[PDB]
């Protein structure tokens, strides 16, 4: 059996000899939990939604229907308009239902009852039943009637449903619509890295382990995490998202004055041939030494969790996100040179980081690595073991890029900034235990 | 601590792709920081950095153990527009090879975006980080300034016969002999500069052959380089296995078959 | 068997490219001549210059090129379609000039394969019809009057003009040799008379059995003003209509739903089916279409099944020109796009000598087609030889590297001559995609570069991907295709590996790949574009020799 | 508030004077059981991934591999690879983990554990844990290797992931793949009508039940039962669904024998007469009479029922699925003309009938009543008033259809047949009040 | 079917969020004069020629005679600066009832090209052909217009 010690994201010990399992999305009580926290959470831009009635710009995109204005200040009633959409949405006083007033009026954080995700299938149930109260609430408030509310669910809904999406709405989710998976088990893959750095506040220690976390819950989904490929993933999880051992932490403070992805491509080798994990399998005339892993699922965790801090002391640097993709690309490639044993996933790292690559620096799509997740078809490949180093590049950008997270999801921010998981997850993770 | 390998094989070609990665790489010549900043075509020569973002000191840091940790650049921490060098390299036995130049970025300097292609290699990095990493590849062997130049744009040429002069093709002839040394007069994008930079004199034929990374026919041929091949095969081989499963009874799995190694 | 010669197949261009050359010179005379060089140049130029005339807006200008320098200040190249003696300008091949190479997409797209032997079942049973010969005979003239868009039921319909239609078609096709013979020869696809070499037609009969399938062809106009997702209803629409007609059922009851359901859905076998939100694409388009599929479409192997290589080389040059060409530089991209991307795979017969020389060695090492053990240890040995055999020829010919000026082109094609050798000595394709990663791996050590920024991201994810069998990474290699994760964006690889799965076919002397209802509908001669020889209409479309379906010259004024 | 008695399959009551709130899809233990069954359970066709890999072929639709066969008998081997699915797939000793051998060694009933759902976003963790479980077991026990079983790996998840669903292979679901959904929420609406007959075992009165309570959990994650139209949802489920207050049992009955659609018209209008659920609302000079409604919520409740009743009548006497697409139309545009008050989810019912019936008698798409469902263009426009008639008109088929219950769902009346859940859902959700 | 042509072929696309990533990434000023070259730029890039490498091979600009981009703005000063060839009159084609002004009100000053790939693409491909071609060549003519790195962040 695998144990770990967990650390906190200022190199603390939090708990000592923890069997693996416990930190598993199917057993970690505050893993599950934060699975449950981002499918049911949205969050209401009534001063969208204000504006969008003011001046007849339902669906956004320059739109304009002209005299279907509709004259509503839902901003100055935000506390009677939020009191309606709990009473509306909650299903049992006590349950887990919260509706928040944020920004002055601005916004409104809706966690719907967990309970009307269990009696769905999927976890659209929170902005669905937070865009009807919503409508509702609105239509009540304002006196709306039979010609003018369909304009008023628009600036809610946006141009659903000509379209399957929310498209110019003002009902917001970290997560999108099942329809844009790319594949089975990728809804909580579909995660926008700016949305990450926010969830974290820019920590980048909790960005890793908000990141990974969601990551690996979504390969449980997909069914890539059974038999062998569950310890895979979980060594994966505990030593690049969850810190395990401190050696994310360590590794990134050791580098972080004077080292490069090369200084932390030479530590994690030295840490996994120090820890028993590699040895030296064959000499070559020239003296040039071939290794071999002692133990496979944990040279791939020692790869994942240099490929972290490499991203760390790289994009730290810098600060600036858009290193990550060759961080990831030459951290695997040089450290397959400087061993002969294969990189992080196999190849799998370092082949999405060539596309990354491309597809943050050419004309053909893509964008700043803000725009990628795990859904993403440039950045899905491997599993689990490459976004996470992406949305702590994000957040360690000091603003060199267009599309921010400021700019992108600023009220990922504020719904999220008093969540105790998305505040302290490796706390919360290792209380868990 | 642990000491770096680098990379097998025993060629000379192999030793220098050591020196290029430990950053053990000889200087051969000179460019002044004005001529630099004028090829690269960012700023005017003695310019004032413009910037992207304000100082790090100015505006403040999120509460982040990271960035507490790990030093910005003395170019991060004056919010410096990322400018970039970009490199090409003849396949006629050019010192540089565009994934050792990455590797010489990625080994060596502080807070670089390294990208190969196989016709140019581009190093993004904050301003004055990125012309001092590019002073140390063009001031040093890994460059011949016949065989490599900056070209930040229209860069077909590495594959190309040389001409008569032994200059490599550049659509834009951004650079040129002139009594023997290799003058540039246009910058990266090809926009005229001016001023003429020398970049001293070409590599002899003789001294590329012994300076290259590059394994071909005419120098040390790729063929009988095993233990670089041993090399490839050897994680090809351990990647094909862990994907199938990740443990080592994956190594003896039905379908791999006799795999076999020259030097190992 | 085959013999590799004493001359490198590659020669022959490079001579006719660079007459009187000395092939080992390093070195050339530029002399900078700029677009005036080239007659196609010069003739674009000249159209711009009608362009913006016509129209009042500039157009096409060489000299918007940057840095004040027009395309040409190297020598521009000709290209020469391999097995073929035409010589092309570049631009000939680009798929928005060539005309061939539309028509090829353009018939796989309005391509559908409907069973009838459902439909059938359901007259039976719900309306107590007999099914005869000559029941289908009067089904099969129905259907080819109604399908290019004709009334068969109604008073007062208007049509289509069977002109602007011409090119659409019903054959029916079964492993029943009998009733084949008892319809009218020119609705029935012959299995026998096409599939002659090799035993390949009791192959196919086989394979498909005692059962009747339609091979259906709508007009080429229709998915030109529409798409792909048009073909499947169109066909059920008019295989409808004459099931109404030919069975005298009420023109519109409950057992025509149940028609309709078959024809759509439950007996209908669509070329590519839907892709992801991303790159949302209707069925029928090539995102979706498989290695395995795309290599069945490809004719060759019915012609001279005994050279494995042509075939294997036809299936490259089909799939590099839809997938790079067509749908990766134009459906998901556009612009000038990615002609010699693919040209690279198909010109000047570069491929062919690598690949030729790599089934010699095989031949000689391991023994005939398909007889080398289906292992990791093959796939290394193959691959290495060939990608060094390859590498050695471009640095040996200055004016070969020349030619496969970008890197992405180079490793494409000593990928696929790796890999298309390991497919026909071992007759397996997944052990042939071992050696494709393996190519590449070999390349890049040896050059320190390989392709474009963003070429190795499959390549990469490669090696452990192959023999990977979770849900996302595992895939036969016949199954997989261009909505494969791994392979979803990146040219120099899609038509390649539909090369290599046909190799591995062909290396095991089968007569199909994937689906014999493919392969026995794409040989039916009546298709516009001759899937039997890709090469050779590549070249008629670039000498303007080639006629495409589709055009509207009989309703537009002068 | 609202209360109903509960009656069971057979017209004897359960329960007197029961809260309309404890049927609801957020509150009813034995709705949310049924929920969670049909999102975990999934079927294995070991006989079909057996053939899939003797005949190579792998993705059906006549495709064939040649030289790719892989020799392999699980059919034979069905308990021993059984169990290690379980074994694979089950979280914690004596979870709700359940693995079933059918058909002696033909199929596999797997009943993946409800935490593996908790622990995504979506529902599809069984399909894809089952999927996995099974490649490796089969893996392991017919000592496959490297390039072998990415073939069988093809048998089971057929042509994923070239496709986005598993599109010829051997796991099976009754809900189908979230890409599917026509907008927010349609998962659970996503049920095939054959899939629904079968579930019931061809038992009319339970369809109506399961089908009825699968489409108003859908109902409800789209949003569409807030506040008002909470009580308009929960009373067409109790009353078209849940049989409440014998409704549709005894209209059933007491036009079973000479009855017709136009009977139970005026059946149901003299109900809500008697009942003061209409009044006469005023008297035209020919002697007209227009009615109104009292309660209109309940008002649609009786035509829900109406509709329900009518179908059974008259698919009854013909014993064949196709005439429910026309009772739908002809029992709301007539029970409109006899009281000019609106029918059925005020049109919705007679619209979709409209459009049902076409798709179900022309050559355009479409099919036997069998192949609809919920998230179908052609039947999703009721909030859940039409599918339940046409999954009892699928049931009540004695043998007309093409595409029968038999020939596309076999193996889901094996799957569930045992499932309490699912054999008697009327006994199950009046236990669980 | 060319009306349906003409629709599918269609693409708007701001400039302004492109302008303000010159400006801060690169520090570039955008004028009225770097503006006139991008469009000459884009409208020889975007039927399908090439503008930054070399040995490139090209649309037949006769084929692809109907494709070309227009911009359009509710900023009169800016759309009077350029080469009116380039520009979508709205003043001349909305000169009705006040039409022009209700629409520069709608717009703002912003930017905006109206982009029309050529007809014998969708033909071949699909309307989903029409966003992805305007990018391309869209990105090529900044790169030109600017003096970018041909390929950078
Ligand atoms: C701007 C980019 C970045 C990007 O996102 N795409 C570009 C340009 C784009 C344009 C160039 C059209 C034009 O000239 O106006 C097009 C044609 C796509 C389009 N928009 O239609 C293209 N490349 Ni590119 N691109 C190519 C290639 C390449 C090779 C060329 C290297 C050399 O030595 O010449 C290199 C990548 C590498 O080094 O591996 C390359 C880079 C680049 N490629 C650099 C420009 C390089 C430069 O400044 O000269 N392409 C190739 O390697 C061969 C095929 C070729 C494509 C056209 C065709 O297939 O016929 C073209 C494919
Ligand atoms: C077979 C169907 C059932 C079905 O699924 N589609 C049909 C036939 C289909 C075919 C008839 C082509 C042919 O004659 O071979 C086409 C053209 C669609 C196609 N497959 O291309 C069509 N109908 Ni229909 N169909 C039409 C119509 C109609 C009207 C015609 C009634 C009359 O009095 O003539 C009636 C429906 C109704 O009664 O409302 C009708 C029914 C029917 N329509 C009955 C055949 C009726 C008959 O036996 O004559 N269509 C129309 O109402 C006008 C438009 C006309 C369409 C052609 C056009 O738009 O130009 C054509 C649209
Ligand atoms: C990545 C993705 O682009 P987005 O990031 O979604 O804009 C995708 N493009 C591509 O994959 C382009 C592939 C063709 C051009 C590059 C070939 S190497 C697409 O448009 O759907
Ligand atoms: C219903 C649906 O068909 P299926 O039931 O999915 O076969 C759908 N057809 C249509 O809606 C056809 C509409 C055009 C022909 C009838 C016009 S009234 C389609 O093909 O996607
Ligand atoms: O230069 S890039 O590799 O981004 C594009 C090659 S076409
Ligand atoms: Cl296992
Ligand atoms: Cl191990
Ligand atoms: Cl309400
Ligand atoms: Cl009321
Ligand atoms: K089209
Ligand atoms: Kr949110
Ligand atoms: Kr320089
Ligand atoms: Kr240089
Ligand atoms: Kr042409
Ligand atoms: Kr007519
Ligand atoms: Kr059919
Ligand atoms: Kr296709
Ligand atoms: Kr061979
Ligand atoms: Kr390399
Ligand atoms: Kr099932
Ligand atoms: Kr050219
Ligand atoms: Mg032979």
């Amino acid at each position: 059996a695998d144990t770990i010690d967990l650390y906190d994201d200022r190199g603390k010990k939090l708990k000592g000899d923890v069997d693996l399992q416990a930190v598993s999305p199917l057993k970690n009580s505050a893993i599950l939990s934060m699975v449950n926290t981002v499918k049911r959470t949205v969050a209401v831009n009534l001063a969208g939604i204000e504006k969008a009635c003011k001046n007849a710009s339902y669906g956004g995109q320059s739109r304009n229907i002209p005299g279907r204005e509709v004259d509503i200040d839902p901003t100055a009633k935000a506390d009677k308009i939020a009191a309606r959409v709990k009473e509306l949405i909650q299903v049992e006083k006590g349950d887990d239902t919260e509706v928040t007033v944020l920004g002055g009026g601005k916004f409104l954080r809706v966690a719907a009852p967990t309970r009307r995700i269990e009696a769905g299938a999927e976890y659209v149930a929170g902005m669905t039943c937070t865009a009807a109260a919503l409508t509702e609430a609105l239509r009540e408030e304002y006196n709306l009637g039979l010609y003018d509310t369909p304009y008023v669910k628009n600036a809610v809904w946006g141009t659903y449903p000509q379209t399957m999406d929310m498209k110019g709405g003002n009902v917001l989710s970290v997560l999108s619509i099942p329809q844009n998976d790319e594949g089975l088990g990728f809804a909580l893959r579909n995660i926008m890295a700016n949305h990450l750095a926010m969830l974290s506040q820019r920590n980048a220690m909790n960005c890793a382990a908000i990141s990974s976390i969601l990551e690996h819950c979504g390969v449980f989904e997909m069914g890539q995490a059974i038999g062998l490929f569950e310890r895979y993933q979980l060594l994966a999880l505990a030593y690049q998202g969850l810190n395990a051992n401190n050696m994310v932490y360590e590794m990134t403070k050791n580098n972080g004055k004077t080292g490069t992805i090369g200084t932390v491509v030479q530590e994690t080798v030295g840490r996994a041939l120090d820890d028993g994990v590699i040895s030296v399998d064959k000499t070559m005339p020239s003296g040039y030494k071939v290794y071999k892993a002692n133990d496979v699922c944990m040279w791939n965790a020692y790869c994942a969790a240099g490929t972290m801090a490499a991203t760390m002391v790289n994009c730290g640097a810098l600060r600036g996100a858009q290193a990550v993709s060759s961080t990831l690309l030459y951290f695997n490639d040089m450290i397959e040179k400087e061993t002969s044993l294969p990189g992080c996933d196999w190849g799998r790292v370092e082949g999405t980081a060539v596309g990354f690559s491309f597809f943050s620096h050419s004309i053909y799509g893509g964008g700043g690595p803000g725009v990628f997740n795990g859904n993403h078809v440039v950045t899905r490949h491997s599993t689990g073991m490459a976004i996470p180093c992406v949305a702590v590049a994000v957040a360690l950008d000091a603003g060199t890029q267009m599309f921010s997270p400021e700019s992108t999801s600023a009220i990922v921010l504020d719904t999220f900034q008093d969540v105790p998981i998305m505040m302290n997850p490796l706390k919360e993770v290792a209380a868990a235990v | 601590a642990y000491t770096p390998q680098y990379y097998p094989g025993s060629s000379h070609v192999a030793v220098n792709r050591r020196k290029h990665m430990s950053g053990d790489v000889e200087k051969l010549r000179t460019v002044s920081d004005d001529d630099l900043v004028a090829a690269l075509g960012h700023r005017a020569p003695g310019a004032d950095y413009p910037s992207t973002h304000p100082p790090l000191a100015e505006m403040g840091e999120p509460d982040c153990p990271v960035r507490q940790m790990v030093e910005p650049t003395p170019g991060a921490a004056a919010g410096d527009r990322v400018r970039y060098s970009q490199f090409t390299d003849s396949m006629y036995s050019a010192p540089s090879i565009p994934y050792f130049r990455s590797y010489y970025a990625a080994i060596n300097f502080r807070g670089v975006d390294p990208g190969t292609l196989s016709g140019r290699q581009i190093v993004e990095a904050r301003e004055r980080d990125m012309e001092a990493q590019c002073k140390a590849a063009i001031e040093s062997e890994m460059t011949c300034p016949a065989l490599a130049g900056l070209r930040g744009c229209t860069v077909h040429g590495h594959s190309l016969r040389l001409a008569e002069d032994g200059m490599m093709f550049d659509m834009l002839q951004r650079t040129h002999i002139e009594g023997g040394n290799v003058i540039e007069d246009k910058d990266q994008v090809g926009v005229p500069i001016d001023r003429k930079v020398n970049l001293g004199k070409p590599m002899s034929d003789a001294e590329a052959k012994k300076r290259t990374t590059i394994y071909r026919t005419d120098g040390v041929k790729y063929r009988d380089e095993e233990e670089v091949l041993d090399h490839v095969h050897l994680v090809h081989h351990r990647r094909t296995m862990y994907g199938y499963r990740p443990e080592t009874a994956a190594e003896t799995a039905p379908g791999v078959g006799p795999v076999t190694y020259h030097t190992v | 068997a085959y013999k590799y010669p004493s001359e490198k197949l590659f020669v022959e261009a490079l001579k006719s490219k660079f007459a009187g050359l000395d092939l080992s010179d390093q070195k050339v005379k530029y002399v900078r001549a700029g677009y005036l060089q080239n007659a196609r140049k010069r003739e674009f130029q000249a159209a711009g210059e009608r362009v913006a005339e016509q129209r009042g807006m500039q157009q096409y200008d060489v000299n918007v090129h940057l840095g004040g320098m027009t395309l040409g200040q190297r020598q521009l190249v000709p290209y020469k379609l391999s097995t073929r003696p035409d010589i092309v300008e570049g631009d000939d091949l680009h798929y928005v000039n060539n005309p061939a190479m539309q028509q090829m997409w353009d018939d796989m797209k309005r391509t559908i394969i409907v069973g009838m032997d459902l439909a059938h079942e359901t007259l039976e049973k719900r309306l107590g019809k007999e099914v005869t010969p000559e029941s289908i005979a009067g089904y099969m003239e129905a259907v080819n009057h109604t399908m290019p868009g004709a009334a068969i039921v109604q008073e007062h319909m208007v049509e289509t003009h069977p002109g602007l239609v011409d090119d659409c078609y019903v054959k029916m096709f079964t492993g029943d040799d009998e009733l084949a013979d008892e319809i009218d020869s020119q609705y029935v696809i012959n299995i026998n008379d096409l599939f002659d070499k090799e035993g390949q037609n009791e192959k196919l009969k086989a394979a498909i059995g005692k059962t009747t399938w339609q091979a259906v062809h709508i007009p080429t106009i229709v998915v030109r003003c529409c798409d792909g997702g048009n073909t499947s209803r169109w066909s059920a629409m008019q295989i409808g209509m004459s099931f109404i007609a030919a069975y005298n059922m009420c023109a519109g009851e409950a057992a025509v739903a149940d028609l309709a359901f078959a024809a759509k859905h439950a007996a209908a076998v669509q070329m590519a089916e839907m892709l992801p939100a991303r790159r949302a694409r209707s069925p029928n388009e090539p995102g979706g279409l498989s290695f395995g599929y795309c290599a069945d479409m490809v004719q060759t192997l019915r012609v001279k099944p005994e050279d494995p290589v042509w075939y294997t080389l036809e299936v490259v040059a089909c799939g590099t020109m839809l997938y790079d060409q067509i749908w990766l530089g134009s459906y998901m991209s556009g612009g000038v796009g990615f002609t010699q991307y693919a040209t690279a795979a198909y010109t000047n017969d570069v491929l062919d000598d690598f690949t030729y020389y790599g089934y010699d060695y095989a031949l000689n090492k391991y023994g005939d087609d398909g007889t080398a053990p289906n292992d990791l240890a093959t796939a290394t040995d193959l691959a290495t030889e060939v990608t060094l055999n390859g590498m050695e020829c471009y640095e040996d010919y200055p004016t070969l590297l020349e030619d496969h000026f970008g890197g992405s082109q180079r490793a494409g094609i000593l990928a696929a001559a790796s890999a298309c050798t390991t497919g026909i000595a071992t007759g397996n394709s997944q052990v042939a995609l071992s050696a494709w990663y393996m190519s590449m791996y070999v390349h890049k050590e040896g050059w320190g570069r390989l392709g474009f920024f963003g070429y190795d991201l499959q390549d990469q994810c490669g090696a452990t991907n192959v023999c990977s069998y979770q849900g996302d990474e595992g895939c036969c290699l016949e199954l997989r295709g261009a909505n494969y994760p791994n392979y979803a964006m990146n040219v120099g690889h899609q038509g390649e590996y539909a090369g290599f799965t046909g190799s591995a076919h062909a290396g095991a002397h089968d007569a199909y790949c994937c689906n014999p209802l493919i392969k026995v509908c794409f040989a039916d001669p009546s298709l516009v574009f001759d899937f039997s020889y890709i090469r050779k209409e590549y070249a008629k479309g670039a000498m303007r020799t080639f006629r495409p379906a589709g055009e509207r010259s009989l309703v537009i004024p002068a």
